[PDB]
DNA sequence: TCATAATGGAGCACCAGATTCTACCAAAAGTGTATTTGGTAACTGCTCCATCAAAAGGCAGGTTCAGCTGAATTCAGCTGAACCTGCCTTTTGTTGGAGCAGTTTCTAAATACACTTTTGGAAGAACAGGCAGAGA
DNA sequence: TCTCTGCCTGTTCTTCCAAAAGTGTATTTAGAAACTGCTCCAACAAAAGGCAGGTTCAGCTGAATTCAGCTGAACCTGCCTTTTGATGGAGCAGTTACCAAATACACTTTTGGTAGAATCTGGTGCTCCATTATGA
């Protein structure tokens, strides 16, 4: 019992992009599927990158390269910018 | 209740026409309905075979939505809104 | 003893860095997971989620609707080139199709 | 009595069904078809209702996409009527047909 | 011993099926790529099967189901027959 | 100490059960790997290898060659419906294509 | 002098190149193309000879398959001549255009 | 070194014709050659982008055959015969 | 559907580059313990799926009926193919220089692995705000 | 493609429990430096075979017309679906008490990889066919 989901965080992101817009539960199910699907894509590609280069650790370099391999063009650019900003903020703490 | 047979014909001509209209088809050959039924049956056979393989591995007797989602994803037909 | 704060707050994220780190560790992707790997992955997931949600909310507003529905996610994804490419092999339940009639079919 | 010319109601139907999102096959006959197909792989199978709904959503999405490809192939042949050969060509180029 | 390949075993299998036939070096390279690719497919599907059912272990049940999911038609039947026979012989010993 | 007996010989296989077990353990496929999993996987890989090599040796015999080359592997794969299904998205380097001219293109 | 009618040498060549396996693009021009369009990683990339050969094998396999699909589309339109629209239809059904 | 010298034209008309002949093509429109050049340029751009991303991750300066094999597998175009 | 070219297949001889086939050796697979945990094996709740029954109401099925589209036939010009020169660009064989990809110590980040401690997030229930359901 | 109703459902407050946070240590892992040998790149040259261009011209493509087939559009009917409402039980998920079985650790031996040499198969010239393609 007590299964997990990203609903809380997807609603927190929605309240940022569109403070007055809500989301139906079916839409939130689609969004959970999207987040888990993309997580699996990134994590699988990063696992492959670590294996290819004979490494045991998946670091933020692996995630960056997986994002570059998987996302297209401007999505990859903005996602790399966001992840790098997040990691720089996290380490400065 | 008797065992099911010949249920492909329940995919009626008007239903196939609706699916064609959503696909943007203005005009349909009279032979498109049997072709469509065959294509649908092949697609369903392929997906349900994997869904039942997933069901059997889990030692279950009920086919769940996750088995279908896995069978589709296994075929490059990822589906959102039913789990995952 | 510091009173503890989430790694999402340190990274400035809404998405869960701790949960993502646990999922990475337990997902059998590698035997070790770096500290900034979950931060990077949660930031990327949040970015993509916000991108899709912004487009879907724009679609919802265009429809004079206050709530996003799978149709709005479909419209947002298929009307965006990058998202359409990323989610090109994905079917969204109850999203429909983009309205598109080929020009040669229209009245002559 | 009023008559619409051929293709006017077809265009109205195209707009109507591309506008909406509901399932275009009836649920009960599709469920019967799904159970009929499944009994060849295992007997006395049970189905969650959401499993049958996932199957119908996937099947209808697949058929709508295949019909988009079929209509492109019909147009390439300078026709507006889709024929079984258009479905066959779309399936062949998709890799579904040998 | 720096690299490793299936060439030795591919050649044993070849001498079984075709005693008087040889194999080119490029053909052997393709056969190595084939065995590695199929191993990756089956192992990845077995990993996913274990993850789905919340199991820590990849057993021969996971391998058998992965073969059923991946191989087509009669290939799956004969591969399952061979794998079951191999595991039976291994266990009897 | 009983003298070593390979697990392949116990299973009656040519493919390496111990190497396959080590590669399953090293691929981060799962936390644990059963004793019969490497045996099953080696048996399946050997079966598929023997199938392809049977067909490729038949192709080599047809072309009067006594040595298999990538062309013969391609011929075997593409002339077999099930292997062609299995390897439908695979490119074989230096294998060529199957001879096939559409009947419409032949002289009247 | 002797003249073969059109399509006779074309069919001879179809047989010739479906019988063989050698690469059909010249190696040096393809290597120049590969190095040129590596505008990714501006600049100073080096290539293994086998890297460029793997690229060429993949490229020629892709083009031969695409020409097979193009020819199917051309035949479907009741033509013998492949045209850019046949390539476009083949690539659209494949999912490559979008 | 770096080159930018219009060498997509090095993929000549006869080479494209040979590729079409191996594809079973009997008659070729004169507009097929520039179309094919564009298609090949797009395909090569995708594969080489992925291959160079793999090369950069490895902190290498040389693109290896394994980088190309990985890029092709990622694109859905698995290739045998180069070390996969 | 009779003879002349042009092509592709098919014998032979001669290599020469690749396979086989040996030897060493070191990396890795068996052997055998202890040992710890994951995974059956009963033994229940409890949900959920499967039959039934039965009213509307919508949808599908079968008939016209006519318009329009697919299919054919013809015709003409266009464009692609086949061929022959003359060029040029590739391919191959050499140096050589340099870069750079792997291999070895060593160290020091950084990761994993244990506790207790708090916090966050997942069940539930209560409530009002979308929005589907109808009014031309 | 138009306002106001009434239900569905999203939002939002309480538990509490699982999990994420902080220390505190231990230890593999990976980065850094160095060093070597392995390609990679880059010129020079030199045959020769692909290629580019120009010329005929034959066949294909596209346009126009006709016309028959067929298939949309509309209208009756019949049917079947769908939406409640029961209810029977089938099976799925959760909780224990094991225990088989997989991991982990030395130790030994073997096996598979890497050189190295020999043969020998496939390619490559020459040559002799046997098909095919092409008009009187």
């Amino acid at each position: 019992t007590r299964k997990e989901s990203y609903s809380i965080y997807i609603y927190k992101v929605l309240k940022q992009v569109h403070p007055d817009t809500g989301i139906s539960s079916k839409a939130m199910s689609i969004m959970n599927s999207f987040v888990t699907d993309i997580f699996e894509r990134i994590a699988s590609e990063a696992s492959r990158l670590a294996h290819y280069s004979k490494r045991s650790t998946i670091s933020s370099r692996e995630i960056q390269t997986a994002v570059r391999l998987l996302l297209p063009g401007e999505l990859a650019k903005h996602a790399v910018s966001e992840g790098t900003k997040a990691v720089t903020k996290y380490t400065s703490s | 209740r008797k065992v099911l047979r010949d249920n492909i014909q329940g995919i009626t001509k008007p239903a196939i026409r609706r699916l064609a209209r959503r696909g943007g088809v203005k005009r349909i050959s009279g032979l498109i309905y049997e072709e469509t039924r065959g294509v649908l049956k092949v697609f369903l056979e392929n997906v349900i075979r994997d869904a039942v393989t997933y069901t059997e591995h889990a030692k279950r007797k009920t086919v769940t939505a996750m088995d279908v989602v896995y069978a589709l994803k296994r075929q490059g037909r990822t589906l959102y809104g039913f789990g995952g | 003893r510091a009173k503890a704060k989430t790694r999402s707050s340190r990274a400035g994220l809404q998405f869960p860095v701790g949960r993502v780190h646990r999922l990475l560790r337990k997902g059998n992707y590698s035997e070790r997971v770096g500290a900034g790997a979950p931060v990077y992955l949660a930031a990327v997931l949040e970015y993509l989620t916000a991108e899709i949600l912004e487009l879907a909310g724009n679609a919802a507003r265009d429809n004079k609707k206050t709530r996003i529905i799978p149709r709005h996610l479909q419209l947002a994804i298929r009307n965006d080139e990058e998202l359409n490419k990323l989610l090109g092999r994905v079917t969204i339940a109850q999203g429909g199709v983009l309205p598109n009639i080929q020009a040669v079919l229209l009245p002559k | 009595p009023h008559r619409y010319r051929p293709g006017t109601v077809a265009l109205r139907e195209i707009r109507r069904y591309q506008k909406s999102t509901e399932l275009l096959i009836r649920k009960l006959p599709f469920q019967r078809l799904v159970r009929e197909i499944a009994q060849d792989f295992k007997t006395d199978l049970r189905f969650q209702s959401s499993a049958v709904m996932a199957l119908q959503e996937a099947c209808e999405a697949y058929l709508v996409g295949l019909f988009e490809d079929t209509n492109l192939c019909a147009i390439h042949a300078k026709r507006v009527t889709i024929m079984p050969k258009d479905i066959q060509l779309a399936r062949r180029i998709r890799g579904e047909r040998a």
